[PDB]
């Protein structure tokens, strides 16, 4: 037995011997013979403290005589080339060595490991790294980071082992790996990468099985470098099957409350193209998610492949297997700052206490990711310790700003400069209750606006809100000499969203506006008719004002897979102006949208687009006023000619040439897009070329004019601006660069079939948004 | 390290409490540090790592004094200050968001997270218990009753949104939860009369009689027993 009398440790600088009182597992006034003679040792060598400790036991007064662990104060950082300095130096905190840390030599070999080879993971194979260990203040170290890396990891040829059933050349045409080239040598598209040697890999597997190839048996793949670690030269082995004919699937197990019919129904499958196994993939998770949509989360389903030789067949029975039917307890949300919690209980399905089911849960996921506020959220389901039908579904949110302001500016071909500015926000320090105010201006156009909107009125949802604008137009400006008038447009509008489906969301809108329309020095035909008839001449000029109380219908959808980069996918609507009657200017217009989309190749993919719409008169205006009309040719119409020269030309004073504008217009277009394989698949341009037509009518005939006609027919029939089936072909090619600096659509178009009045825009460019 | 001065620790910690007061702490860290490296054995330390917990509170990160406390809890376990570093964590894992873009003067507080609330709620608890006498204590537990209020106002608002959908055989559950676990509230009377409407919904006529003896008994005095729980809003 011995009583510890302030055992003193020797050998230290700043441990306070205080605190390795506290540390040591024996106190003041304890027995220790042998005990801890090493506990201590494993104890302070982790949690970092020290990392040589010689324990005696001589008068009371331990010699500890230890070398405290050296401090990384300042990490020196270079040599780092694809990698970024800071980059390197966060990943290495994520591994400590933060201030002065206790640093240890084993960590740092640790690091070095880990840094060359993730180098090697990359196209950097011999790497002198010489890490400086150098010994600065009285425990301060610098290590020093020295990256000696080759040129890059470049393949000579990619070739396979029984390469009988299938061309190299095709073969190396499906693969997302090239050889070195003319197209290659910008931005590296040749290096080597081991993560993206694992997906080639099974990309090949998939292309192989889709195309009725079993089992692909892959023997070996051997790398090999060259002199001076400075080439690679890559060579596989594999083993084919050959095709097969798998017609015989069927599915076998307990179905509790699922009819079996329904289940045979949704195994879509034939004895016909032999098989698809990606087709074998999206059964299973049809199966999993309809068989499973009931309220059976865990049901497992297990698939066996029964080879029959000779014929050269393997059928697949299925022994579903499910069981012990999921309800739903609660749920909970985590993440979800600066944010309501009922802007997001208010949006997903699977309200509480049901069954559990993820074609409801999918639902609710793609309507609370159509939201915007967040950017990334999952969908956890972990048990309760009630675990016979209760689970908990703990949500989890990845917050992202909403509100900001926006200051834009774009140019085009002939207008030049535009601005857009404003602020806006989508929560206002509360629920959604989205509000913005946006104001864009042109050397022709003005646009003020304020709105306030709110997703949810009702307790389902209504988008309720108000909204002030200010726009304003006039065209007599620069060399483009469209017909002149300036008007302007102020007032209010109810506008009411209503979802008539979880889908789709239809929405009206009533409005009461105020427009002041004044014209410039003397004016065409169809203006002086109008300032006579509804307008107010002053002298050679004319000016309107009054009320234009006005609604507008809308329904559009769009599930394309992506915003930009369009894919699969449609965007689809209808639109109606009709000015309710009331006021003044009684008239309405129709309008519709179709942009159907077609990927029939993994290159180039078509589009079938058109939009049609009519401007019908009714009431007391029996004409159509100018100022509201619809200006036929430009670039989203026709990508020919100009914008606003479609339609009949009518020669004003000092001879120029005014376009009105028919009350019927319509247009379909289809192209063919494939990107540029230059450097990468840097996402910054697309190329393609369209072919369309155009559409413009009138309905009556234009024979007078101020003493010229400028149609070569004295009594040209305006019904069509054209013969009939009123329309103008052209066609052209259009690239557009899509760097996040807006979009640049330059369109090269040349006409087909040109009349002898019809000009022409052989290069337009637009810059930005322009909207 | 661009300057290298040798100066005084007094000097150094006037300059760095007036430039916490004129908002500098980047280089206030970094002069902290540095008198840290050349002079380890110093209160100064403690005074450092938590008054740029306190700046990184001003600020947006939280991992870095949250390191630095628990390195210092690992390295000195019996400093008196603890406390103050226990309630500067109960401080920083409080979120008070200092921010006068959004100031919202209301600030209910109760949408936040019940992450950071029950944590803290923990904290707190860990607080108390650790030391029954400190340099603050009526503030730990205002604040306390302060967050369990909004932990109980958030289920109550859950509960109130559940019960604008007609979920009654959810919102019964809810209710429960509410009334076995989340007692001494202010949210006692409104929920209760929410329960006793969807048990009439529910068409469960003796658990509504008997829970409005339960309300005639625990509340004889509410506008809630005159006019029928009615949805706000």
């Amino acid at each position: 037995d011995f009583t510890i009398q302030d055992i003193r440790v020797e050998g230290l600088q700043r441990t306070e011997p205080s605190t390795v009182f506290n540390y040591l597992p024996v106190k003041v006034g304890d027995t220790y013979n042998d005990t801890h003679g090493s506990a201590i040792i494993k104890s302070l060598y982790a949690t970092g403290f020290f990392d040589d400790v010689r324990v005696e036991t001589a008068d009371g007064q331990l010699l500890l005589t230890v070398i405290e662990r050296p401090t990384i104060g300042s990490l020196n950082i270079t040599g780092a080339k694809m990698l970024q300095n800071d980059a390197i130096k966060k990943n290495l905190e994520s591994f400590g060595l933060a201030q002065s840390q206790y640093f240890n030599q084993a960590t740092l070999n640790q690091a070095v490991a880990g840094l060359k080879e993730e180098y090697l993971g990359r196209g950097k194979l011999n790497i002198q790294i010489t890490p400086k260990v150098t010994k600065l203040a009285r425990n301060r170290v610098d290590i020093d980071i020295t990256i000696d890396e080759g040129k890059s990891a470049k393949i000579t040829d990619i070739e396979f082992e029984g390469n009988q059933v299938y061309s190299d050349r095709k073969l190396m045409r499906q693969m997302s790996l090239t050889e070195g080239g003319i197209w290659t040598w910008l931005t590296r598209s040749d290096r080597f990468d081991r993560q993206k040697f694992a997906q080639d890999m099974e990309k090949v597997t998939d292309f192989y099985q889709n195309n009725g190839y079993f089992d692909f048996r892959i023997l070996d793949t051997d790398i090999q470098t060259n002199e001076d670690k400075t080439r690679q030269t890559i060579k596989i082995t594999v083993h084919e099957g050959g095709r097969f004919r798998w017609g015989k699937v069927s599915i076998e197990g307990d179905t509790n409350e699922v009819p079996k019919a329904e289940l045979e129904k949704l195994l879509t499958m034939k004895p016909g193209k032999w098989y698809e196994r990606q087709q074998m993939t999206a059964v299973l998770g049809e199966i999993q998610n309809r068989m499973g949509s009931a309220g059976y989360a865990y049901s497992e389903i297990s698939v066996q492949p029964l080879p029959n030789a000779g014929t050269k067949t393997v059928d697949f029975v299925l022994h579903i297997e499910p069981g012990r039917k999921i309800y739903v307890n609660e749920i909970h949300i985590t993440g979800n700052n600066k944010t309501r919690d009922e802007v997001v209980r208010r949006e997903l399905r699977q309200m509480e206490s049901a069954p559990y089911d993820t074609s409801k849960l999918q639902r609710s996921k793609e309507r609370v990711e159509l939201l915007g506020y967040f950017d990334n959220v999952q969908f956890d389901a972990v048990p309760l310790a009630g675990t016979p039908d209760k689970v908990d579904l703990n949500m989890s949110l990845t917050e992202r700003s909403t509100g900001s302001l926006d200051l834009s500016a774009g140019w085009v071909q002939d207008t030049g400069l535009v601005m857009s500015a404003g602020v806006s926000q989508d929560n206002l320090f509360g629920t959604g209750k989205s509000a913005a105010l946006r104001a864009s201006r042109s050397k022709t156009t003005l646009n003020g606006s304020l709105s306030f909107t709110d997703p949810y009125f009702t307790a389902d949802g209504v988008s309720l809100g108000y909204d002030i604008y200010g726009k304003a137009f006039d065209p007599r400006k620069a060399s483009t000499s469209v017909k002149q008038y300036k008007t302007t447009t102020a007032g209010g509008g109810v506008r009411m969203g209503i979802p008539v489906t979880e889908y789709d969301r239809v929405n009206f809108g009533l409005a009461a506006e105020h427009l002041t329309v004044n014209t410039y020095n003397k004016a065409p035909k169809r203006y002086a008719d109008f300032i006579r008839k509804y307008g107010k001449t002053d002298g050679a000029d004319g000016s309107f004002k009054g009320l234009l109380y006005k609604g507008t219908v809308g329904w559009g959808r769009n599930k394309t897979d992506s915003a930009s980069w369009p894919t699969r996918g449609y965007l689809t609507g209808v639109n109606a102006e009709i000015a309710l009657p009331g006021s003044k200017l009684q008239y309405y217009s129709a309008t519709h949208n179709q942009t159907w989309f077609f990927p029939l190749s993994k290159t180039f993919t078509l589009m079938l687009g058109g939009e049609v719409g009519i401007a019908g008169g009714y009431g007391r205006t029996k004409e159509i006023p100018f100022f509201e009309n619809f200006y036929g040719g430009g670039l989203g119409s026709v990508r020919g000619y100009e914008s606003g020269t479609l339609g009949p030309k009518v020669y004003d004073e000092y001879g120029e040439k005014i376009s009105y504008g028919g009350n019927k217009k319509a247009n379909v277009s289809a192209e063919l897009l494939f990107p540029m394989p230059g450097a990468k698949d840097a996402r910054t341009v697309r190329l393609s070329l369209f072919a369309d037509a155009g559409s413009v009518w009138d309905g009556r005939t234009y024979t007078a004019a101020e003493n010229g006609n400028n149609k070569s027919v004295y009594s040209e029939n305006a019904h069509k601006s054209t013969f009939t089936n009123e329309l103008r072909y052209s066609a052209g090619g259009a690239v557009t660069w899509l760097s996040p600096l807006g979009p640049m659509k330059f369109s090269y178009a040349y006409p087909l079939k040109k009349k002898p009045e019809d000009e022409i825009q052989r290069f337009q460019f637009q810059l930005g948004t322009t909207f | 390290a661009q300057i290298t001065q040798d100066w005084s620790v007094e000097k150094l910690y006037a300059e760095a409490q007036d430039e916490l007061n004129s908002s500098n702490y980047t280089r206030a860290v970094k002069l902290y540090e540095i008198l840290e490296s050349r002079f380890p054995t110093s209160r100064h330390a403690r005074q450092s790592q938590l008054d740029t917990a306190y700046a990184y509170y001003k600020d947006d990160e939280k991992d870095k004094a949250l390191a630095a406390i628990e390195r210092f809890r690992r390295l000195h376990p019996q400093h008196p200050n603890m406390d103050y570093a226990l309630y500067l964590r109960g401080l920083v894992l409080f979120n008070e968001d200092q921010s006068f873009l959004n100031k919202l003067a209301s600030q209910d507080w109760s949408d936040r997270d019940p992450k950071a609330n029950r944590e803290a709620y923990q904290a707190f608890a860990e607080l108390v218990q650790r030391f029954p006498n400190s340099k603050y204590a009526a503030d730990a537990t205002a604040r306390m009753v302060k967050l369990v209020d909004a932990l109980g106002g958030n289920e109550m608002s859950v509960a109130r949104y559940y019960m604008k959908r007609g979920a009654y055989i959810a919102a019964a559950n809810r209710a429960k939860k509410i009334i076995g676990s989340y007692q001494n509230t202010r949210y006692v009377e409104e929920s209760l009369a929410i329960l006793e409407l969807a048990y009439k919904k529910l068409d469960k006529p003796q658990l509504a009689a008997d829970t409005r003896r339960v309300l005639e008994t625990n509340f004889p005095k509410s506008p809630f027993l005159t006019h029928a729980w009615q949805p706000d809003d």
